[PDB]
């Protein structure tokens, strides 16, 4: 339950730094390949937990062409683990395709919930 | 940019922005209705939630309204907070967001509720039909959105770029200093809008006569007639609309509503008879058309019409009819007809 | 604006506006439905429609005159409107309808047709207009066996037994110069009105109206009118509030603005800064609500009305609403008090600075009749700006905390629980 | 909704002893079943405290 | 009582009872539809359940059917069980119960399902409108029940006493011995019915021309025309209806349906164009009316029409058109028009 | 759970008999007055139990003018007992009004359910 | 409907051990909670039968 606004606050400071982005980016590329979600046919944004209102809002607003493809990747993954096998090497997700398709819908649901709380418990200038 | 304002010593101010963007200029059926329900949503800088909360602490409210000629953005507020509300209405016309989830979650459900409550009224269904058979493609376009023709998000954005232009809007103020208003409008995004073109046409519309329609409906029954009116005859029909609803006439107990809708290039007279029993509706409408064909003398209702015409012209910019002096008589010629309800027991046009 | 009152035997009030294009002249009497008995309930509603009948209105429309009238609990009104340069004819018409010749209007043919027209209005009201008839039943159980319970239109059972003699008796006792105010609004000068009245030697009737035995007394009670054929539930609920000429008049009005009004189908009404809306919108418990603070000569009412289609979650709506009322005594924020100050001033500005001279004639006459003068709008704004958070808590702990209630309902109200489950929600006691 | 109606454990208590619909005309003969629930609690408690000393 | 029958060496027999009780004789709108859905309910002697179970063990079924001219009671069964089915149809016309709970539980829900599936078809809505504007009160009455006019249980019973009479019905049999049928009909309750009056009128109906109507609808778009036909011209329009749907014509790919409905005193020609896109519908209907106004030669389609007219006259009692010999030419005169759907993008009558 | 068809089979044999209808009818009139349902404002057909399908069918088919009056008699009766009182002597049900308004709807629901069972378990003549 | 769905007592058994929806991919580590229910039945039953002979 660390917010995504905070994750990107830290991450964009690392990436726009010359000296920091050459010691932690190679480390982070080996961390993703050893995890092994790409071998089950999954992108990272499929792994995010969705039993909360900010993630239920982002999924309603996702386009349906991208929503139908997400449900097939999740069903195919439950079946691949049920058999204790991996998929063929030509059906793995590649690095070009491992894009954050759901991040932009999440950040706008978070910025609006924070704006509401700041207004619901504000004190007046007078 | 025509800025105009009247001053007064009161507490409350009113500011309006009128756009020639009504349903008679619609490219698709119902696109002027979805732009109207889209106003005062999120902009590129300020959210819709923040606008409601900020203005509540200053004492103000916003709304938007649609008719066949205009879309009108209005603000009602306390006098000394003028420059905040000039810049809010300007961001609506300039930098509105047009995001897909606002169409799905807010705009389309609100347009659906507007249509559902209007379809239950038979007098409104009859009025929409009289506009369609008298004028076919301009003024006769439908007002609201029903889903017959499909309207996308890009159609709403392309309509907005057509009607939100410097040469196609007016700004008006009530209890507002005019020198202050003209200064705040120049240092605003209203002056940065595109200088496009006015959509108004000084040509008179084309009209039709001798038409007829019938519609089945569960509920009460209606019988309505319509007459198109040119610019030079508007006063003769304004006296008629008031004389028939007045106690001076014999037919006032037989008539539910009679009015004249006024435009910049003519208007439409309308009359309505309404009752649950369908034998009452048929016998009353027959007596009205036989009496108007003989003729009436409208001279006792001239002074009564001058009063009523000033009561409805309190704070509007006043199309002027100083023609009530030369009104004596009227007799009915050709007209159009609509019937709604138990249409098997209602009369036809050739028997009226 | 600025008002001006005089007394030359007749009380004349005026509120000039040089910007108006019309002028209204009329007379307001200080008697209404609360000065009647159950036998003649509706006799003031018949005088309205006799004044607006067709043969009387035809005489007015030939000179360019329009008529209006309004019946309420504490007053009655009869207005004539005209163009600004025709206000001398307005007074003559009013002379031959009240001071002289109100027997041509009470002929046999004019009274039977008028009666039949009023019996049909009150019948359609009791069968189609559900929000307004539930609020009438609230006044009828809250003030039962007192004058403030009677409906303003009358009932169908008391209207049928009214004859001409009942109309003439009620006029001799109440249409008196001691009980009357002559008003003028719009484009009319104060001195031109009084000199026109002095040039005629008018006098309606002298004075000393009846005494009115009983006072108004609030009783905690309920009335249920169940009808399972209708598609909604309509409910109203109130406590005892403030009368006019009370010190807490504007504090009660401000506390109703904190919770305010709601429409579920308007998008901007879902975004109001009202904490109650975070509970209602999760399961959509209602379609609309509105909070009121009503005030009369002897008592008042404070509460809300609602309409809904969720006939299985009625108890959660009533529960959540009454838990917010408790916060006015315990925990109410300074932000909530400053929002309500600004919107109340906007609400009072629209009521008193509308364009219609007919609405301004009704407000002026009722105020002068009940306190002798009219308070300015600039003085009312200063009182509103001087209300603190401590003033709201003192008012609520007296009027809301652990106090009796009045309830009325109609429709699908099977899910509305008993009195004592609702009475208990008026005090927190988790505290 | 209220917490007593949304919580898994309080929902059972609410449905049985708070919001349960009852006929208005039942008399005092309908009170014997609650007493039998108190009797069973008395016996189980007193017997357990004696069983610590029994042989 | 006109009894008629043909014999044959087959296994299955068919028995029909036709009544002049269609919608063109209805006293209220939709009363012929509720009498039709009421047939084969409980009688005063036998229940509806017992009738279904008894006839299943003998091998037979019943049904009732409504059109604008007839109500028809039909039975299909094995040849040797004739006298059981003559007495079952006679109890339906004589001693039906008409109990209130059958209207509430069976009859009204079935009439509501019939109306719901017909309102989704735009070609059926257009056909109902062409009948109403061409004939106003007789043939133009609505077929089904929609609840606009309220019909009570006593209205259904008073209609039945009007149309179930000895002089207003026919009996027909297929694969039935006629001497056996005529004997079982005389010893039946059919002979005990009231000897009333036939409702047929040899007067030709009154018709109208040059009418127009438009209806908004979500879905596909339709454009239809109608022409009334007298008795002496039925064959000229029967060849036209077949020539336009045939491969002999150029316009067959532009036309969805064309037919001629035949009655005892004339008929109605109809034509339909249908498509989802509204620019296709407008361009096709315009090309059809320009071609028929020039004129056509119908002589190559005479032999093709004799075949088709015998294929539809297999086991019906055969209105005879031996007039196909003198058919050469046709050119279009005046006609009526209906449009259904996206009526803002469809043409008007004066531009066809 | 004795059927109403059987009750009337026995009863109509007693009533149409001269000697039997003079010893059991006076006995049955004192049995109804000592029961006391007429003093609570109830007719006998209100007392019949209704938790079965043949009685649910009869109540759907009852006209609504008679159905609205039945619900008021039942509510008024529950309230007269919570207070341990009887109604005034001029609000009691009289013998003229104590009519079987629901019996005819019951007998036709019973004759149809019996007809169905005889057909569902019939054996064929062949 | 089936009798196991309409009866007050069998409806609970059906909802928990017959028709309960389960994810298809759960492994044998999800079988330990059923064993703990067998352990409790073993421990309680064997204890009653020893308690008849204990002092
Ligand atoms: C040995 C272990 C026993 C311990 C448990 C004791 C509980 C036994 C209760 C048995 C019973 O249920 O009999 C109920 C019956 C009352 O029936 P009802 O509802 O119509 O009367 C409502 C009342 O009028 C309102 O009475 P109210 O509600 O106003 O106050 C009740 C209060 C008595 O109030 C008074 O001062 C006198 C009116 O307290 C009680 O009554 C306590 C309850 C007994 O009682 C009667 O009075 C008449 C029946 C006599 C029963 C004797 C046979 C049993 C052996
Ligand atoms: C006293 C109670 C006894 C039972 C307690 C232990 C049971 C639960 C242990 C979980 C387990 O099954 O071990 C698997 C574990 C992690 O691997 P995983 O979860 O990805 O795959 C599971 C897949 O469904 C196997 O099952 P599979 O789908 O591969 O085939 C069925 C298998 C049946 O075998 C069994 O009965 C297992 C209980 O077929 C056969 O073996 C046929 C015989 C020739 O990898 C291991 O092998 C670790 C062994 C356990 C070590 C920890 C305990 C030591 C204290
Ligand atoms: C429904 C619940 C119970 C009932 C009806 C019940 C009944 C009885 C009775 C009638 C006696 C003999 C009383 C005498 O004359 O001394 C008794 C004795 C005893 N019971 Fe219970 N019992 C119950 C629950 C329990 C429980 C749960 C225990 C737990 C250990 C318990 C422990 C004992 C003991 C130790 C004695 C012997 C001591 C004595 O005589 O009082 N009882 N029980
Ligand atoms: C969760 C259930 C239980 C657990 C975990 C448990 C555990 C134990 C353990 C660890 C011992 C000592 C074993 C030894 O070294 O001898 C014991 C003894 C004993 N327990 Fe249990 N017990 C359970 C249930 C019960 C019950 C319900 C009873 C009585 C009905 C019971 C009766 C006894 C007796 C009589 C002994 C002494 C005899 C012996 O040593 O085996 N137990 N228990
Ligand atoms: C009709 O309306 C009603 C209604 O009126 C009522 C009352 C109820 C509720 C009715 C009841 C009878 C409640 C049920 C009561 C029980 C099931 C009794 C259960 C009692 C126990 C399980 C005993 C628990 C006791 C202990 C654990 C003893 C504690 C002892 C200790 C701590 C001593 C420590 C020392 C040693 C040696 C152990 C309804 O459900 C209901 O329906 C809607
Ligand atoms: C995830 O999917 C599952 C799931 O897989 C399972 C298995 C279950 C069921 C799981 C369980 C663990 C079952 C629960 C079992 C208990 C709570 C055990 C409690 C009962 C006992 C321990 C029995 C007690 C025994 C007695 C009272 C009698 C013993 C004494 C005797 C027989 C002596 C009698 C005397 C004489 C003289 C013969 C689920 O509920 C479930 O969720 C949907
Ligand atoms: C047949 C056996 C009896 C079965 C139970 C029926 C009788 C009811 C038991 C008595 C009711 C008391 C329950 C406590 C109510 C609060 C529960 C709660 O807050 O739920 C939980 C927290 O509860 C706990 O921590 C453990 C409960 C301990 C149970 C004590 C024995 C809150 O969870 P919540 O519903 O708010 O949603 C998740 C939000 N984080």
């Amino acid at each position: 339950p660390q917010s995504f606004t905070s994750i990107a606050r830290i991450g964009d400071y690392i990436l726009k730094s010359p000296v920091l982005s050459k010691l932690c980016v190679p480390v982070a590329n080996q961390f993703i390949n050893l995890a092994g979600y790409k071998k089950l046919g999954l992108k990272f944004d499929d792994l995010i937990a969705e039993e909360n209102p900010i993630m239920q809002t982002a999924l309603r607003r996702l386009p349906e062409d991208e929503s139908y493809a997400r449900a097939y990747r999740i069903i195919r993954a439950h079946q691949t683990e049920l058999t204790h096998h991996l998929l063929p090497r030509n059906e793995w997700i590649k690095a070009q395709e491992d894009v954050p398709y759901l991040l932009p819908y999440i950040l706008e649901a978070e910025a609006a919930a924070k704006e509401k709380d700041e207004l619901d418990n504000i004190e007046v200038s007078k | 940019l025509t800025v105009s304002a009247r001053d007064a010593p009161t507490k409350i101010s009113t500011l309006a922005v009128k756009v020639h963007g009504g349903s008679r200029y619609a490219t698709k059926d119902g696109v002027a209705h979805l732009l109207n329900r889209f106003n005062f949503q999120n902009t590129n800088t300020r959210s819709a939630l923040k606008l409601v909360r900020e203005s509540e602490l200053l004492g103000g409210t916003f709304k938007s309204t649609l008719d066949r000629e205009y879309i009108t953005l209005k603000a009602t507020f306390l006098k000394d907070d003028l420059p905040y509300y000039v810049n809010a209405l300007a961001d609506v016309l300039y930098k509105t967001a047009f995001k897909p989830h606002e169409l799905t979650e807010s705009v389309l459900p609100a347009a659906r509720y507007d249509y559902a409550v209007a379809e239950q009224c038979p007098v409104k269904s009859a009025e929409d039909q009289l506009y369609a058979i008298t004028f076919r493609k301009g003024l006769g376009n439908p007002l609201l959105y029903d889903g017959v023709e499909r309207v996308s998000l890009q159609d709403i954005k392309d309509f907005a770029d057509k009607v939100y232009t410097k040469e196609n809007l007016e700004v008006s103020g009530e209890n507002v200093v005019e020198a202050d208003l003209k200064r705040f409008v120049d240092e605003s995004l209203l002056s940065t809008l595109p200088a496009g073109k006015s959509l108004v046409s000084k040509s008179e519309p084309k009209f039709f006569l001798g038409e007829e329609n019938r519609v089945r409906f569960i509920g009460d029954s209606v019988a309505a007639i319509g007459i198109p009116v040119n610019k030079a005859s508007l006063a003769q029909y304004e006296v008629l609309a008031n004389y028939l609803t007045s106690a001076l006439s014999e037919l006032s107990g037989l008539i539910s509503s009679a009015k004249l809708d006024k435009f910049t290039d003519g208007g439409l007279f309308t009359l309505f008879v309404r009752d649950q029993d369908s034998a009452v509706v048929s016998s009353n409408i027959k007596k009205i058309v036989a009496d108007l064909k003989k003729g009436k003398d409208l001279s006792p209702a001239i002074n009564y019409t001058k009063l009523k015409n000033a009561v409805q012209n309190e704070s509007v910019s006043s199309p002027i009819e100083l023609n009530f002096d030369a009104v004596k008589d009227f007799k009915l010629g050709k007209f159009n007809y609509v019937a709604v309800g138990d249409v098997s027991n209602l009369p036809y046009l050739d028997e009226l | 604006a600025e008002v001006t009152q005089l007394s030359n035997g007749i009380v004349v009030a005026t509120e000039h506006n040089p910007s108006a294009h019309t002028a209204s002249v009329g007379v307001v009497f200080g008697s209404g439905a609360a000065n009647e008995n159950p036998y003649n309930n509706g006799v003031s509603n018949l005088w309205k429609n006799i004044f607006l009948s067709k043969e009387n209105s035809a005489v007015a429309a030939k000179e360019g005159l329009a008529l209006s009238s309004n019946i309420s609990r504490d007053f009655q009104s009869y207005i004539v409107s005209s163009l600004p340069g025709s206000t001398d004819k307005s007074l003559d018409f009013l002379n031959q309808s009240f001071i002289q010749q109100k027997a041509n209007l009470l002929s046999s043919s004019n009274f039977e047709a008028t009666k039949k027209s009023v019996l049909k209005q009150v019948q359609d009201f009791e069968e189609n207009d559900h929000p307004n008839r539930v609020l009438e039943h609230l006044h009828s159980t809250a003030f039962q066996n007192t004058p403030l319970s009677l409906p303003t239109r009358g009932t169908l059972e008391s209207l049928e037994n009214l004859v001409v003699a009942d109309l003439e008796s009620f006029a001799n006792n109440h249409f008196l110069n001691s009980n009357a105010v002559v008003v003028g609004t719009g484009n009319i000068k104060h001195e031109d009105l009084v000199n026109s009245i002095e040039s005629k030697n008018l006098s309606l009737q002298t004075g000393t109206k009846p005494v009115l035995k009983k006072k108004a007394a609030f009783l905690g009670s309920e009335v249920r009118l169940r009808d399972d054929t209708l598609p909604k539930a309509w409910i109203s609920l109130a406590v005892e509030g403030e009368p006019v000429n009370s010190p807490n008049y504007f504090v009660a009005k401000l506390a109703a603005q904190i919770f305010g009004s709601y429409n579920a189908f308007e998008p901007a009404s879902r975004l109001q800064g009202i904490k109650l809306l975070d509970n209602i919108q999760e399961y959509q418990l209602c379609d609309n609500f509105n909070h009121f603070s009503l005030s009369y000569k002897d008592s008042g009412l404070w509460g809300f009305s609602t309409a809904t289609r969720n006939v299985t979650m009625i108890d959660d709506l009533i529960h959540f609403t009454l838990k917010q009322w408790n916060r006015l005594t315990i925990s109410v924020t300074d932000t909530e008090v400053e929002r309500a100050k600004s919107l109340l001033k906007l609400q009072l500005g629209q009521l008193y600075e509308s364009g219609n001279p007919v609405n301004d004639a009704n407000l002026l006459g009722a105020e002068v009749l009940i306190k002798g003068s009219k308070l300015s709008l600039g003085e009312a704004f200063k009182k509103i700006d001087a209300i603190t958070v401590k003033d709201v808590k003192a008012w609520a702990g007296k009027r809301l905390w652990d106090q009796d209630i009045a309830i009325a309902g109609t429709g699908q109200i099977e899910g509305l629980l008993d009195y004592m489950r609702i009475r208990s929600d008026m005090s927190m006691m988790r505290w | 909704m209220a917490f007593r109606k949304s919580n898994v454990y309080l929902s059972l208590v609410n449905s049985y002893i708070i919001d349960s619909p009852q006929p208005s005309s039942i008399n005092y003969w309908w009170n014997m079943g609650s007493l039998l629930g108190l009797c069973l609690v008395i016996q189980i408690v007193t017997g357990i405290f004696m069983a610590m000393h029994y042989s």
